[PDB]
DNA sequence: CTAGTACCTCTTAAGCCTCAATAAAGC
DNA sequence: GCTTTATTGAGGCTTAAGCAGTGGGTTCCAGGTACTAG
């Protein structure tokens, strides 16, 4: 009951910097153990920089948990949200 | 005793193994898990149903850890013996003590003072047998009788019963 | 009107010597202040006498008096606070820890 | 409302409980010689209905006492007679914002 | 402590939690039921494992054998027995009968556990019903008893 | 190095959560204490050679959690229950 | 460290109550009557005492 | 002092500004909810000028 | 709806009295692209300058309250900010101010 | 036991409630302290948690860190906002476990075999079994292959992120992310500007640097608590970190309208700015 | 005789109990 | 009309609090006394 329908969410849709920053971890973090990759590589090996460009083209699965302060939470795609910087 | 209920089990997947077959994979580990399980608090696992039916929750990151940790809820059917019931199994073993008897995936064994006074062990036959006024008792024989103790076991349930009320015994 | 004075008297302490501080860190100063009923002062008899995590508080100058007090009442820890998770050793939920991140199963077979 | 001009004896504090129903409420002759709500600094108070107050909780879900605490003995309270687990909205003007809006609930 | 006077675990409540946090009423099941049940959930594993990898008491229990071995054979060996227990002394095998047989025990709107019980255990005798389950004893009337075992004995399948 | 309780809040205004847990749990000591489910106290018997796990203050066979929390949270832990105060770990909200 | 089988999730509540004498001795799998904290010799901890192995 | 008392307050995505307990010490962070960096000091010509000057 | 129009007041007032017809044909020469161009960019910018969730608001505004008083007739500095943060019922240098 | 005159078992369990109490809590107010045998005063529980060097805020709220350097800090005009020296030696103590991927597997081969001595190498090869092996140890280094989902404990090496702090942290700007630029010399160099917001004053100030030792940490670093991040303050909505006292000056005297440059001095200044377009 | 071994030895914030007055109820 | 009450408050005494970090150089194996083993 607590959680909330996709429809009829007052969060701000439009990306924080925390959840990107915790996105790019989390990216750069599964990438370095062998994960698979989305984006094709153009001669690049570091982490944080495939999750950038991952996030650039909205192919990260990951999901964010908006959890209001009485306990029901939002989830959010990361295609969906809005990367203003 | 053969009760359906939901059951959410935690799997925990490497970020390795992230590509589209990792469900049917964490799937497997399911079918690793719930088969042959037996746990005293929620009894023996018999079977699960609607294995394509089965919904996985949002995976769940670790702090940390790369780790995904799934909770996954189904519904399955167990199996869970009951004090004062009665239930049919089939000899397995005999010894001086009694007779050892298998009831589905459980034993049960009972107490020579609990049994029938015309009753009488015999190793005059191979194997030894019980032989009785009335009723006839070997290895191959379904015998009903009634559940009065349960010991639960790290993975194991025994049974201790007894045969004193009427029509129990061979049917 | 006690807070409005309180906040006022601390824009003029803080532009005393030239300094400058945004009026947003002074409303909240002062609303914590003021929260309660009344003005609770920042001090061990203050903020700390109220009903926050015991951990929290037990972090403050009273060490074991809370601990005490909180075995007594047998008061209940709901871990929220930053200064729990510090002890406990977790993520708190600060930022990129106040929420979590999850796996979507249908995107990533279309994105792959 | 009853109004005194030196003070209030003890007995007749401990006998207002005694009419549930009808509410009393004591206030000083000096303490009234001068209107509290026209002061700049004390915001604008508006006492807020049952239904008023189970939509706030409802839209911001919030409990009782999660919300902004007021003595009741506030001059402001008083002024108002706002009762237990009565919520009040103060709105309150600010170089920041034109205008802000707070609740305040007593305990 | 666990017994046969309704004094369940503090898990074995009459109602139930569902996926959605709905509360239902516990449902129990037969012998017969539980063995359709297994092998719908068999049948239904066979053909996800078959899709994955495109892109008279002789014949039967051979076939299920088979069919366990083929898919979740060999993880556990209790599972054979279970399931040779339950095939070797089954009391319905058609799907019919034993649809049949819970609707009419669903009119009855007693425990489920006892309900699965009278559809399982057999009895003959009033007396021998009462003594069975002692704790049931006023809650049924005796020829609403002596009407429901008797069709359940006429519904017995003859193999 | 000390982590000062200054630079502790200044990484809490930073947002670093994670930062902040691998200071104090990986760069810092780090320890895996095992808690029941139903009495939350870390003295649970482990036998992690033979995967044995009970406890002997609650009758319970299979209900352990494992938790990684550093050395100094399991020794206040111990200091308390030796003042008869017990932090009851629980890995649910009531 | 070592690996465990033990479910890992963090905590998220403490209860602080009291504990009581008879959950000590529940608990307590030994007990200690020597005051003593080594055993003749300074080889062995006493047995059933301070330092108990 | 003011790092213990503050520690536990943050602002969660309903910009509101809570305490580990929940209370709202501020319905909007700031009264703005802006996030406070970005904030910069900008004058405002409707406070000032006169009648005339408004009019023209 | 009514917090959200109440707390953009101030931004709205300034949008108002920068963005007026007046101003912008007599004081400024902007096209329609142009203006387009504006209004985008200051919705962008004000999106942006919303508070982020998660931001510890309290540590910050501690931070802020405490560097100053590092830095740095009537009581004042350290000793008046440590009696305002205090109950103080005692006033060292007690004061009051009538127009 | 052996008779209770119930005068004398009064005076022991006085002497038991005493010394409970001690054990308990050592500083009782208005009664006097057990005496340990030795001279100092027996350490109690209560004690122990009590304030700085309780385990409260000795050991919880903040406890010493295993990897992490301090030193002095020098100024250093040549070196980017965001880039800050490292001492070479601190470099090869300090490392960072770096996962074995097929991206960069023969980097890190090639780091394990150049070894812990020399700096771009690594200490450790921490394999799957969890198991560490050191390699200055084992003169075997060099027949190791490295394999996936191993880590090595790899030096730090250029555009690292990196944490760096002063002791008196009185506000927020007070620790921020650098990237490092391996230098060879045992002092911390960092920006000028960044002196403001530090309170830097070159004296001999000693600043702690911390490494971060896991991806997310790196991303964190990266992004939440970056120098050109940190340049606003939000303490007073301007910029906190700004021009030092002697680009100032310098800045000033350039922008005089007397003042004139001559073509080699344009040339080099043109050229010095990295970014230059390129037309004079 | 000689030497081991142990046993004794400066500036505030809250709680509480202790004092001096005051209006009502018993009688 | 007089006596005995619950209440109000007001200070002495008390128990608490007391920036962060880090580098180093010194000192403790404690004194006497009696009982007992080689
Ligand atoms: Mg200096
Ligand atoms: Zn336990």
């Amino acid at each position: 009951e607590k959680a909330i329908p996709k429809d009829q969410r007052a969060t701000t849709p439009y990306m924080t910097k925390y959840e990107r920053a915790r996105i790019l971890g989390t990216r750069a973090l599964q990438i370095s153990m062998n994960a698979p990759v989305f984006v094709d590589l153009e001669g690049e090996t570091d982490p944080l920089r495939i999750a950038m460009k991952e996030l650039a083209e909205k192919k990260i699965p990951l999901v964010i948990r908006r959890y209001l302060p009485d306990g029901s939470f939002e989830d959010w795609s990361v295609e969906e949200l809005i990367v203003d910087l | 005793m053969f009760f359906i209920k939901d059951l959410s089990l935690n799997i925990t997947l490497h970020p390795s193994f992230f590509g589209p077959r990792m469900k049917q994979y964490l799937k497997t580990k399911l079918l690793e898990e719930v088969e042959g399980s037996c746990t005293g608090k929620f009894g023996y696992i018999l079977c699960v149903l609607d294995y394509d039916n089965i919904d996985i929750q949002r995976g769940r990151i670790l702090p940390t850890d790369g780790s995904a940790e799934f909770n996954v809820k189904y519904r399955a059917v167990v199996f869970k013996p009951f004090k004062g019931e009665v239930v049919d199994g089939t000899v397995v073993s005999c010894s001086q003590h009694g007779f050892e008897v298998q009831v589905g995936p459980m034993k049960v064994f009972v107490t020579k003072h609990l049994m029938p006074q015309d009753l009488t062990f015999n190793a005059g036959s191979n194997p030894p047998s019980y032989q009785s006024s009335e009723d006839v008792i070997t290895i191959k024989s379904r015998i009903r009788v009634k559940i009065e103790g349960c010991i639960s076991q790290v993975s194991s349930i025994h049974a201790i019963g007894s045969i004193k009320e009427d029509y129990l015994g061979a049917i | 009107a006690g807070r409005a004075a309180l906040y006022k008297e601390v824009y003029n302490v803080i532009a005393s010597d030239g300094s400058y501080v945004n009026y947003r860190h002074m409303a909240l100063l002062v609303d914590v202040m003021t929260t309660q009923g009344g003005l609770t002062s920042v001090t061990r008899h203050g903020f700390n006498r109220s009903n926050t995590g015991a951990l929290m508080r037990c972090s403050f100058e009273e060490t074991v008096e809370i601990l005490f007090e909180a075995g007594a009442s047998a008061e209940l820890d709901d871990c929220r606070g930053v200064s729990e998770n510090v002890i406990l050793g977790q993520m708190a939920p600060i930022g990129t820890g106040a929420f979590d991140v999850m796996i979507d199963e249908e995107s990533l077979v279309k994105y792959m | 409302i009853f109004v005194y001009q030196n003070n209030i004896t003890p007995s007749a504090m401990k006998l207002v409980p005694s009419i549930p129903p009808a509410t009393i409420e004591t206030f000083n002759e000096a303490a009234l010689v001068v209107n509290i709500t026209h002061h700049e600094l004390v915001p604008k108070h508006i006492r807020l209905s049952s239904d008023e107050k189970r939509e706030l909780l409802k839209r911001y879900r919030l409990k009782e006492s999660q919300l902004p605490r007021i003595q009741r003995a506030d001059p402001v309270a008083l002024y108002l007679g706002l009762k237990r687990g009565e919520v009040v909205k103060i709105i309150r003007k600010s170089e920041t914002s034109g205008r802000y809006a707070s609740y305040r609930i007593c305990m | 402590e666990n017994a046969a006077t309704l004094q369940l675990g503090q898990e074995f409540q009459l109602k139930q939690i569902n996926h959605q946090g709905e509360e239902e009423e516990l449902i129990a099941l037969n012998l017969s039921e539980a063995r359709l049940v297994i092998k719908e959930a068999l049948v239904e594993r066979r053909r996800a494992f078959k899709r994955s990898q495109k892109k008279t008491r002789e014949k039967e229990l051979e076939s299920i054998d088979v069919l366990l071995e083929q898919t979740t054979g060999g993880n556990n060996k209790d599972l054979k027995n279970t399931m040779q227990y339950l095939t070797n002394f089954s009391r319905f095998r058609d799907q019919e009968t034993v649809g049949a047989v819970i609707q009419l025990l669903k009119s009855t709107g007693l425990h489920p556990f006892e309900v699965a019980q009278l559809g399982s255990l057999a009895c003959d005798t009033a007396d021998e019903a009462k003594t069975l389950i002692p704790s049931l004893n006023n809650k049924i009337s005796d020829d609403e008893l002596e009407r429901i075992l008797k069709e359940l004995s006429n519904l017995e399948t003859l193999y | 190095l000390r982590f000062g309780e200054m630079e502790r809040d200044c990484m809490i205004a930073h947002g670093a959560a994670s930062f902040l847990k691998e200071r104090l749990m990986e760069a810092s000591d780090a320890f895996r204490v095992h808690i029941c489910g139903i009495c939350g106290l870390m003295t649970v018997i482990a036998k992690l050679n033979h995967n044995q796990f009970e406890c002997k203050g609650c009758d319970n066979k299979i209900d352990i959690y494992q938790i990684h929390i550093p050395y100094a949270a399991k020794l206040l832990f111990q200091e308390l229950m030796a003042m008869n105060i017990t932090p009851r770990l629980y890995t649910d909200r009531s | 460290q070592q690996y465990s089988s033990a479910p890992l999730r963090t905590v998220k509540e403490v209860q602080f109550g009291l504990f009581s004498p008879e959950e000590v001795r529940a608990i307590s799998v030994a007990k200690i009557r020597f005051p003593e904290t080594m055993d003749e010799t300074q080889t062995r901890a006493k047995i059933g005492g301070l330092n108990d192995p | 002092r003011l790092v213990k008392a503050l520690e536990d307050i943050m602002v969660h995505y309903d910009n509101t500004t809570r305490n580990s307990l929940g209370n709202v010490i501020q319905f909007i962070y700031g009264e703005d909810g802006m996030d406070a960096a970005h904030i910069e000091k900008q004058s405002l010509d409707t406070i000032g000028g006169s009648d005339a000057a408004f009019e023209k | 709806q009514n917090a959200q129009r109440d707390a953009v007041t101030l931004f709205c007032c300034l949008l108002r009295s920068r963005l007026a017809t007046r101003r912008v044909l007599q004081e400024y020469r902007l096209t329609k692209q142009a203006f387009d161009w504006v209004l985008s960019n200051i919705e962008a910018q004000f999106l942006r300058s919303v508070v982020h969730p998660g931001e510890m608001v309290g540590v910050l505004a501690a931070q802020s309250i405490g560097e100053p008083a590092t830095q740095m007739k009537v009581t004042s500095g350290v000793p008046r900010l440590k009696e305002i943060l205090n109950v103080a019922k005692n006033m060292k240098t007690p004061s009051l101010t009538v127009y | 036991h052996n008779g209770a005159p119930h005068h004398a078992i009064e005076e022991a369990e006085s002497l038991l409630q005493f010394h409970v109490a001690t054990y308990m809590d050592n500083d009782i107010a208005g009664q006097p302290q057990a005496l340990q045998k030795s001279g100092r005063p027996v350490k109690s529980i209560r004690a122990r948690l009590k304030g700085k060097e309780g385990r409260i805020r000795g050991n919880l709220m903040g406890k010493r860190v295993d990897f992490s350097a301090r030193t002095v800090i020098s100024g250093d005009p040549n070196l980017e906002l965001d880039q800050v020296g490292v001492p070479k030696s601190i470099a090869k103590t300090l490392t960072y476990p770096e996962v074995v991927t097929p991206y960069n597997i023969d980097r890190l081969t090639q780091l394990v075999r150049n070894g812990p001595n020399e700096h771009p190498g690594a200490k450790y090869v921490i394999r799957d079994s969890g198991d560490r092996i050191d390699l200055r140890y084992s003169k075997r280094a060099g027949d190791i292959q490295l394999q996936y989902g191993w880590k090595v404990e790899r030096h730090i090496m250029d555009n690292d992120p990196v944490l760096f702090n002063r002791q008196p942290s009185l506000h927020k700007m007070s620790m921020m992310a650098h990237r490092v630029k391996v230098i060879p010399y045992s002092t911390f160099r960092l920006n000028l500007s960044v002196t403001s917001p530090y309170n830097a004053d070159f004296d001999g100030d000693e600043m702690n640097l911390h490494v971060p030792q896991s991806e997310e940490t790196r991303a964190e670093l990266s992004q939440l608590c970056a120098v050109p991040l940190q340049i606003v303050s939000p303490q007073s909505n301007k910029p906190c970190m700004g021009i030092v006292q002697d680009t100032l000056c310098g800045i000033r005297k350039l922008t005089l309208r007397d003042t004139f440059i001559e073509l080699d001095q344009v040339l080099n200044m043109l050229y010095w700015v990295p970014d230059w377009d390129g037309v004079i």
